[PDB]
């Protein structure tokens, strides 16, 4: 009856096509509605299937079912940016008549903008702690965290909803034998990687 | 309607005022089950089915609730119509034959019940040990029946039922 | 609309704390729920209709009630550390395929009131490298040290609360994680163009609001009572 | 396990009130004709009712038009209706019934007794209500001064008949009680002998 999604973190580049996947075990489950929450906002109905149904369309997403493997996905096509939320996986047993739904725990996707031209760079921000910006960088490059910790890293940043002119996906680094040369010791950076 | 069996599923009843509800499932004229209200518990009537069936108690609730609802409505569309009383009667019999000396269960059987709220009790004196009542039952003209059974060790008893469309208590004797 | 309150609390165990949620679709069911990492969305308690009311899949702890067809509410009368969480309630009509959810509370309940500090907040304005380089320009706000993390950031731009080129945590992170009373930063950055930035006649602010205690509050210390406020920090653009 | 479910009651939009709503599934030779027909009631006076056989709802009386013609609208509402004589009957014969219902057989207990005189045979606690009870006397069908009791209900899934029959004992003759029933592989034969 517990119902299990995978993966817990999603990250995507824009223009991709997410798979969220969920699988249950009750085969009583006749009714599995997806929520999708905003970060700050509560879930809200994304998408819907039953499971007299092989396949539910709307738009960019849609919902595959398998009755026979108890299995089920949502894809999502051209991903937006505005598309990064926590998406749930749910299901009733629709002729119990209860009212209960049972939730998954959720995948986290984070959609990435896409860059016009890559330009990776560390710059060195100025304080009025001082920070560095790691920004300008293509869909092969994974920010690890810091061995130390009193230097932290923000990797995935989400772009506000109403930004419409200049979406990047930079990280900063900050802490108090700290330079940006160095900042980024433990992550996989670009080897022509712009240092001012 | 002709049928081999009928299954009467999903019986939800309620009446205001008292907020008074009850939900039941039968086959072939024999309860199944009821949901207790207030413990929010599915009760057989026989154990041995609930070992070998289930019903989740709140399919219950929500039923009765909107049947609550709909009372309300209903209520004020005819312009607050009430509910107009019967006269209700009782046959006493024996469950097995009885044979002083052993234990007999006696049973009391009411009907044309409208609505469904009767006190159905019983020496000259009232006698409360060992009764069982049943969930009020459905018939084709949507009055209700009902049995109350007392266990007896037969010797050498009546049934008292008071209801509102019933003048004065009746009292069917044995 | 599903409507909660209040929406950021912060109390101390053994306090009582009340959740309220107010509903008007003339939906019949409502629901009240509980988010955590690692536990996904859990049922606490939910109700058919007035009157009634179901213990849901963790029911310990709280007691809800439903005065009204409109009305949810959610008592914790011994508020316990590991009822802090992110509260959301719902509503659904009969047999209905959607529910609705709120926009959730945030509740922390804490041990002691002595960790609860606002943050402090500072712009860091953009490379003169990114700048020749990018023909760009980004200022990186910080908020450090606030407990807890009920926080909400903003980016102004000569006066108009600025949306484009805004991109934010979406949650706080834990300055020492090793401690359980660990204070928390949240960092954002507002990306603009170079023409624009070096015109030092557009400021920019960074403004990020804290919930913390109330106006009727008890506060023990010599330090200024961490009231709900707001942290600005500033810089002008620059030749 | 196996589960009942039931129909989902159709909303809608002193001096005492009574309302009442009943799913009934009319099953014949099993599930090979199943019918449907769900019932609203209002003081004993049924307004509205859906059935299968028409296929959507209709207002019985004057009460009912406002919701027969809401429910018939939405489909959301009628598809699920009609499609409860599966989800509902269907399922509920075919699931609990079978390992409930369709296999109870209790078989009775017959015993009989004298009261020109008249023998009784009691024949009680048996499920289900289909039993034949024949008298013999000195092993010949005796039809005639026999009377039985109509099906008495019991109320706890148990049958009872009691069949009179009128006699008289002369010393050395046998009456026999004879009780067929689905629960006994044989007949059950209980003697009196005078």
């Amino acid at each position: 009856q517990q119902v299990r999604q995978s993966p817990q973190s999603l990250t995507v580049w824009e223009g991709e096509t997410a798979i969220l996947n969920c699988s249950y075990e009750n085969s009583a489950f006749d009714y599995f509605p997806w929520y999708q929450q905003f970060p700050g906002e509560g879930p809200a109905l994304l998408i819907a299937i039953r499971s007299v149904s092989d396949k539910k369309e709307d738009g960019r997403f849609t919902i595959f079912f398998n009755k026979r493997e108890k299995k089920l996905s949502l894809h999502i096509t051209d991903s937006q940016p505005g598309d990064s939320a926590t998406y749930f996986c749910a299901a009733s047993v629709t002729g119990a008549n209860t009212g209960k739904l049972t939730f998954g725990h959720g995948t986290i996707l984070r959609v990435h903008p896409n860059i016009q031209n890559p330009d990776p760079a560390v710059y060195q921000l100025r304080d009025s702690k001082s920070v560095c910006l790691f920004t300008d960088f293509d869909s092969q490059t994974n920010v690890s965290q810091s061995k130390d910790s009193d230097v932290y890293i923000t990797d995935k940043c989400v772009l506000d909803m109403r930004s419409m002119d200049f979406k990047s996906n930079s990280a900063v680094a900050w802490s108090n034998d700290f330079a940006c040369a160095n900042a980024f010791n433990n992550s996989i950076i670009p080897e022509d990687t712009f240092f001012p | 309607i002709e049928a081999d069996h009928v299954g009467t599923y999903g019986i939800s009843v309620y009446q205001s005022p008292g907020d008074i509800g009850q939900y039941t499932f039968e086959f072939d004229g024999d309860e199944l089950f009821y949901v207790d209200l207030d413990k929010k518990e599915t009760v057989w009537m026989l154990p041995e089915f609930g070992q070998l069936a289930s019903f989740d108690p709140q399919g219950g609730l929500q039923n009765i609730a909107v049947v609550k609802h709909n009372l309300g409505v209903l209520t004020k569309r005819s312009n607050s119509t009430p509910a107009t009383n019967e006269a209700p009667q009782a046959t006493v019999f024996p469950k097995s034959p009885v044979l002083l000396g052993q234990p007999n269960t006696l049973i009391c059987f009411v009907d044309n019940i409208f609505p469904p709220v009767i006190n159905i009790t019983w020496n000259s004196k009232s006698v409360a040990d060992g009764v069982y009542e049943t969930s009020f039952f459905v018939n084709r003209d949507y009055s209700f029946h009902k049995l109350s059974y007392l266990t007896f060790i037969p010797s050498d008893y009546d049934c008292k039922v008071e209801h509102w469309g019933l003048e004065e208590p009746v009292l069917k004797h044995w | 609309a599903v409507t909660q309150s209040p929406r950021n609390k912060v109390a101390v165990t053994g306090g009582k704390v009340t959740l309220s949620c107010n509903q008007t679709n003339n939906h019949n069911n409502m629901y009240w729920y509980r988010q955590d990492t690692g536990h996904g969305l859990r049922l606490i308690h939910y109700s058919y209709g007035a009157g009634s009311t179901e213990k849901g899949d963790i029911p310990d702890g709280y007691k809800a009630s439903r005065p009204s067809q409109e009305n949810f509410s959610l008592i914790l009368e011994l508020a316990t550390p590991s009822q802090t969480s992110v509260y959301f309630c719902a509503s659904g009509d009969f047999w209905g395929d959607t529910l609705y959810f709120g926009a959730g509370t945030r509740l922390s309940v804490l041990e002691d009131l002595k960790n609860v500090f606002p943050p402090e907040v500072a712009v860091f304005e953009p490379s003169e490298a990114e700048i020749s380089h990018t023909q760009k320009a980004t200022l990186v706000c910080l908020a450090t040290g606030f407990y807890p993390d009920h926080v909400e950031l903003s980016w102004w731009v000569n006066g108009k609360e600025v949306h484009s080129g805004v991109c934010t945590d979406p949650q706080p992170l834990k300055e020492q994680p090793a401690l359980n009373d660990s204070r928390y930063a949240l960092s954002s950055r507002l990306r603009v163009s170079a023409t624009f930035w070096q015109n030092p006649r557009n400021h920019f602010r960074c403004q990020v609001q804290f919930y913390g205690l109330s106006e009727n509050d008890e506060w023990t210390q010599d330090r200024a009572k961490p009231v709900t406020q707001i942290v600005s920090a500033e810089a002008w653009g620059r030749a | 396990r196996v589960s009942y479910y039931g129909p989902k009651t159709s909303p809608v939009q002193e001096r005492h009130f009574v309302y009442q709503f009943m799913g009934e599934c009319y099953f014949t030779n099993g599930t090979q004709r199943i019918r449907y027909v769900t019932r609203y009631i209002y003081n004993r006076e049924e307004y509205v009712r859906y059935d299968s056989d028409v296929g959507e709802h209709r207002a019985v009386t004057e009460l009912g038009r406002p919701d027969a013609e809401y429910w018939n609208s939405q489909p959301e509402i009628l598809e699920r209706t009609r499609a409860e004589l599966d989800t509902v009957c269907r399922h509920n014969y075919e699931g609990p019934e079978t390992h409930t219902s369709l296999r109870r057989l209790e078989q009775p207990n017959v015993v009989i007794s004298l009261s020109h005189n008249t023998l009784v045979c009691s024949v009680t606690d048996f499920y289900p209500a289909k039993i034949k009870v024949r008298w013999f006397r000195n092993g010949q069908e005796e039809t005639v001064g026999v009377s039985s009791t109509q099906l008495i209900r019991n109320g706890d899934w148990t049958f009872q008949v009691l069949v009179m029959l009128e006699m008289t004992p002369r010393r050395g003759e046998v009456y026999t009680c004879h009780v067929e029933h689905p629960s006994l592989k044989s007949p059950i034969t209980v003697e009196w002998r005078a």
